[PDB]
């Protein structure tokens, strides 16, 4: 099945189908505490704990319950509560947050709000991508109350440039244009993209794009898409045949 | 079980040359696509061992890029481009693809050298361990190369023979050199009853045997 | 920074057992399986077995089966490996080793040495080499090991401490020493710090012409 509560329960395996880990490093801040809930089973994390990520099903969307903690002198405060969502790939996850309540400034008040949280993998080497070809990527784009966003992409390693689209989102003005951009070596040296996003020709925001696995198999990121009632996040995942 | 083989047993190798160290099992450590549980790990004497590569060729952090793995199926290799002084230890594979996990035997790499004479040094019997009734007399040769080395203790110019024990050090991972230290066990009563005590060494770094040498006061 | 501490070296007495631990610190312990290794003096490493900690869940090597059993302490952040109807050929040093096969780090504990013999544990004597060189003797003990630093670890360039030697009596001796300048014979202070954790002994012996 969905492997939710194996998830929350079972130590990393790396027979198990990979990406098998994910790094909880955005997701739970200093100070915090994250509590992921499914299938009778629970789990708490901190900074920098791993989410085995290798029980779950790939090119899906695996969801928990969560609460967002803090620990005060000795009591355990409930700051956030909603639905975490995990997409899995092969080389790369991703996870993001669709919030429905927060503290009522005792008390909890709805609140919805949707953010990406952590993106990472088998980043691949700026220094190790193809020396040519063109790769195409297919795979998902996902937002608020929305998982079935349609990603293309497609690189070209000679050019070391990428551009591609969202499509099927349910709302329109998301089905942006992921612009021309190019491929650089971040920090690490791994292989890096940002760039702008466009609906009908208009810049509308930006998006950016990690490589992931030995041969540039997978792409993971977000991208933002500036609307009238605010910014939108859109997490990304796509990966070759 | 399977059986892992690992070639060669020792490895004498000059700084700055390559180093090959092979593995072979005797089924395939195929487990599934993209993934062969081959491990290669380093162990210096004393401590415990580090893993240097997993997954038949990925590198560990904190590992010089002059060591890379490679192979497939029943057929590994680890090969050091360019051997420097702090290499030197042993080397073992290590299969996780079946159960029992199983170690090849190691491969132990030295470094060879230029020749180097010990410095030699001779250290009387203490006053307090005489007090006790016994008497250790302690001949150290320091940082030498290569390891073969005669120490001869002499008692009042009279060869001793079989009241001695010698212990070396492993070979050092700057310098590439030994040490030994012979240890002369007498009675008080026999420490005693002579006056000149010696220690002769010879050693290919030497041209001729060395003495050091006390007088009992 | 994560760390695998394991439990102090001990002697125990043949037909006897031993339980050995290994504390986990710096990442969540549940998460990663622990292996266990045996490596018997100059010989090559042996898996004993595996452990599960979320969950006591076990593999063993059957060359073990009826000789070791691990177990886990989730509370404690602790495996344990007992062995039992201990004999000679079970004086080694074991090791706890977290999961190996995968991207993750690959941490090893420092090793417990387990010596088994009916001979009483003895604390060294320990005697000044005086000088140059200069160093201490380490006489008598059992079993092994002991430890040596100078000047309370100020001290490392130019020390050797030998490997130990079993003496005809049963016990061991062991020399270390340090070459230093022969200038500062007058003024540096040299002291070797001894340390025999199975008899609780634990000598600075001051070394001085």
């Amino acid at each position: 099945g969905a492997g939710l509560a194996d998830a929350l329960t079972a130590p990393l395996d790396h027979k198990d189908k990979g990406l098998q880990s994910l790094t909880l490093d955005q997701s739970v801040r200093k100070n915090e505490k994250l509590k992921l809930a499914a299938q009778g089973a629970e789990k708490t994390y901190g900074n920098g704990d791993s989410l085995n990520t290798g029980k779950l099903k790939n090119d899906k969307v695996s969801r928990f319950d969560f609460i967002r903690q803090i620990e005060v002198d000795g009591q355990l405060i409930t700051l956030e509560s909603g639905e975490f969502q995990v997409y899995k790939q092969s080389h790369s996850a991703l996870t993001a947050f669709q919030t429905e309540q927060i503290q009522d400034s005792g008390k909890m008040v709805a609140k919805r709000q949707f953010r990406i949280g952590d993106i990472a993998g088998e980043h691949t080497s700026f220094d190790k991508l193809p020396e040519g070809g063109r790769a195409t990527y297919r795979g998902t784009a996902f937002g608020s109350d929305d998982a079935g966003g349609k990603l293309t992409y497609t690189i070209d390693f000679a050019a070391k440039q990428g551009n591609g689209k969202i499509e099927h989102l349910k709302s329109p003005e998301l089905n942006v244009d992921l612009a021309a951009a190019d491929i650089k070596p971040d920090g690490k040296r791994h292989a890096v993209i940002s760039g702008s996003v466009l609906y009908n020709q208009a810049e509308k925001g930006s998006y950016s794009l990690g490589i992931f696995g030995g041969k540039a198999q997978e792409v993971a990121g977000s991208a933002e898409v500036k609307t009238v009632n605010g910014i939108r996040h859109i997490g990304l995942a796509a990966k070759q045949l | 079980d399977v059986v892992m083989t690992q070639t060669p047993l020792t490895l004498s190798v000059t700084i700055g040359q390559p180093a090959s160290i092979s593995c072979k099992s005797s089924q395939t450590l195929f487990y599934s696509k993209g993934k062969t549980y081959l491990n290669w790990l380093f162990q210096r004497p004393g401590q415990s061992p580090k893993r240097l590569i997993y997954l038949v060729s990925k590198l560990d952090s904190g590992v010089p890029d002059r060591f890379s793995g490679s192979g497939s199926g029943t057929d590994f290799t680890l090969k050091i481009s360019r051997v420097e002084a702090e290499d030197l230890g042993v080397y073992y594979c290590l299969q996780s693809t079946h159960f029992p996990y199983t170690f090849g035997g190691g491969t132990k790499l030295e470094i060879k050298r230029t020749v180097a004479a010990p410095s030699v040094f001779i250290f009387p019997p203490s006053d307090e361990q005489l007090k006790s009734g016994t008497a250790s007399v302690v001949c150290l040769l320091n940082n030498f190369y290569p390891r073969e080395a005669k120490v001869q203790w002499k008692v009042d110019n009279a060869l001793q023979s079989g009241n001695s024990q010698e212990s070396v050090t492993e070979q050092d991972s700057k310098d590439s050199t030994y040490s030994l230290s012979s240890t002369l066990t007498l009675s008080k009563a026999d420490y005693e009853k002579h006056k000149v005590y010696a220690c002769e060494v010879t050693h290919q770094g030497l041209s001729s045997p060395v003495t050091k040498s006390f007088n009992r006061g | 920074e994560v760390q695998l501490q394991q439990s102090g070296p001990v002697l125990v007495k043949p037909g006897a057992s031993v339980k050995m631990s290994c504390k986990a610190s710096g990442y969540t312990f549940t998460d990663y399986y622990m292996n266990w290794v045996k490596q018997s003096h100059g010989k090559s490493l042996e898996w004993i077995g595996r452990v599960n900690p979320s969950n006591g869940a076990t593999t063993y090597n059957q060359k073990f089966k009826g000789k070791a059993t691990v177990t886990v302490d989730k509370s404690l952040s602790t495996s344990y490996m007992q062995l039992n109807s201990l004999t000679s050929e079970d004086s080694a040093v074991y090791f706890c080793a977290r999961d190996w096969e995968g991207p993750w780090f690959a941490y090893w504990g420092q090793g417990t040495l387990v010596t088994v013999s009916s001979a009483s544990t003895k604390g060294p004597s320990v005697f000044p080499l005086a000088p140059a060189a200069l160093g201490c003797l380490v006489k008598d003990y059992f079993p092994e090991p002991v430890t040596v630093s100078w000047n309370s670890g100020a001290l490392t360039s130019g020390v050797h401490t030998f490997p130990a030697v079993l003496q005809s009596s049963g016990l061991y001796s062991l020399s270390s020493v340090v070459t230093v300048p022969s200038s500062s014979l007058g003024t540096q202070t040299y002291i070797c710090n001894v340390n025999h954790k199975p008899s609780n002994t634990k000598v600075d012996k001051k070394v001085e012409p």
